[PDB]
């Protein structure tokens, strides 16, 4: 079995490990992936947080707080910042090579960041159904990646990610009426072809 | 007002409303604490910690148990689910 | 003019409730407003606007006597025509 890879393709989309694109425009802070799931120790708690990102635009700068080995290293506005260094510094590593920030954290964890929006965490064979979050459980089964925090499969992803917000009193996002044309391309069929 | 104006300066005061015979208004179930955390552990919440290192804020909140659920304090045993 | 529900998070302004009291945070823009049950406006505001923000809550300087500088710019003794 190979090494899986989340992603954040654009402002509001998410590609799970097993492979499931879905739409979730949010504006609160959300658990992208973690290990403290049900009956496990809880080593790492990668999070993600967006501001002004329900409608994609030149707005929507992302913020990412990754919590491994009792640490707090986080990143936004181009650079990476350490708010609390972690104990076993041996595994830590930062490779600012090219357009990316490759960032190792252990034997079986890695993070990639294009300095703008993308978040591609890479995990190894070690876990195999030990994680959960917006990226799912990493089990091979591709249609159980919508198991919410309350331990049930949902069908509508906009109710899924609302289960994974950290602040349980911020605003949960709104069920958008489904359509093939977003706001600007709504009733602008000219522009909708120049984009296609 | 005088309570908060000293709190903002870096020196908070405690229990002054015990004998003052005036408590600020709040809805049912809650009354005015002093220096409660903003990250109120509510019912439909994720048990994550040490992200809410924010400063301490005054305002009314629930009793020791009696978790929050939709603007009212309710006992932790009766936490609902959502779907 | 359209009445919205609450909470609400558009345009980088999280309109929440904290401790049973309503809040309007604008940390991207540098302010935190709130109201209590009785009605008591409050405005916490950053040091980025030092000797700046002139208004009904005065400028954010150290002094406390000069902070009636009208919309023209005039130190007035009266706290009312200001
Ligand atoms: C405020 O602005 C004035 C004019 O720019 C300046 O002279 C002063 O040093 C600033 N700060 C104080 C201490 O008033
Ligand atoms: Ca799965
Ligand atoms: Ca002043």
């Amino acid at each position: 079995v190979c090494d899986a890879t989340c992603s954040t393709i654009g402002m509001a989309h998410y590609l799970t490990f097993d492979g499931l694109k879905y739409l979730f425009p949010g504006e609160c802070q959300y658990v992208l992936v973690q290990d403290y799931c049900g009956s496990n120790p809880g080593t790492f708690r990668i999070l993600v947080g967006n501001k002004g990102c329900s409608h994609p635009s030149v707005k929507c700068k992302k913020r990412v707080t990754i919590l491994v080995e009792g640490g707090e290293i986080e990143l936004f506005d181009g650079e990476v910042n350490v708010k609390r260094p972690m104990k076993d510094e041996t595994h830590f590593e930062v490779v600012e090579s090219g357009r990316y920030i490759i960032l190792l954290l252990g034997k079986a964890l890695s993070v990639v960041w294009d300095r703008h929006l993308s978040i591609s965490v890479v995990l190894k064979q070690t876990y195999q159904e030990k994680v959960c979050g917006l990226c799912g459980n990493f089990d091979g089964i591709q249609n159980n990646d919508l198991t919410s925090s309350n331990l049930q499969v949902e069908e509508d992803p906009v109710d899924f990610g609302n289960s994974w917000k950290v602040s349980s009193q911020c605003a949960d996002t709104r069920k958008v009426p489904l359509d093939s044309s977003p706001a600007t391309c709504h009733n602008n069929i000219m522009k909708q072809t120049m984009v296609d | 007002e005088y309570a908060r104006t000293c709190a903002q300066e870096g020196m908070v005061l405690y229990g002054w409303t015990d004998h003052s015979a005036c408590s600020p208004v709040c809805p049912a179930g809650m009354e005015y604490r002093q220096c409660v955390s903003p990250c109120a552990r509510t019912c439909q919440s994720l048990h994550i910690n040490e992200m809410c290192q924010e400063r301490c804020v005054d305002g009314c909140s629930c009793p020791e148990g009696q978790l929050l659920d939709e603007g009212l304090c309710v006992e932790s045993t009766e936490c609902p689910c959502v779907h | 003019d359209q009445r919205v529900s609450m909470p609400y998070a558009s345009k980088g302004l999280y309109l929440e409730t904290e401790a049973g009291y309503y809040k309007l945070s604008g940390e991207a823009y540098g302010f935190v407003a709130r109201i209590d049950g009785s009605g008591n406006f409050q405005v916490l505001l950053s040091d980025r606007y030092f000797n700046k923000t002139c208004g009904l809550c005065g400028n954010f300087n150290i002094f406390a006597e000069d902070d009636f500088m009208t919309q023209e710019g005039t130190l007035t003794s009266d706290p009312y025509d200001f």
